[PDB]
């Protein structure tokens, strides 16, 4: 009947759930770049710069 | 004029940038975000001039 009796196993399942979809999310930063897509600045500008 | 330039708007159209880009009656030719030689390849909408 009783739920939320397993709160620690869920927190760590949640924590590492968390950690990894963060870990993915931060692919789409610039980071001070033109763009965060490897493809099409590689077809703008050329290899010098 | 100076404070009067022509603006022209450029769509629906097919352009062969390599004509323009081998022809030496431009006397001076820089291109800031993209590649002289990568124009052929990606192309945009809604071209100013």
């Amino acid at each position: 009947s009783t739920a939320s009796a397993l709160g620690k196993l869920q927190d760590v399942v949640n924590q590492n759930a968390q950690a990894l979809n963060t870990l993915v999310k931060q692919l789409s930063s610039n980071f001070g770049a033109i763009s965060s897509v490897l493809n099409d600045i590689l077809s703008r500008l050329d290899p010098p710069e | 004029s100076v404070y009067a330039w022509n603006r022209k708007r450029i769509s629906n159209c097919v352009a062969d940038y390599s004509v323009l880009y081998n022809s030496a009656s431009f006397s001076t030719f820089k291109c800031y975000g993209v590649s002289p030689t990568k124009l052929n390849d990606l192309c945009f909408t809604n071209v100013y001039a």
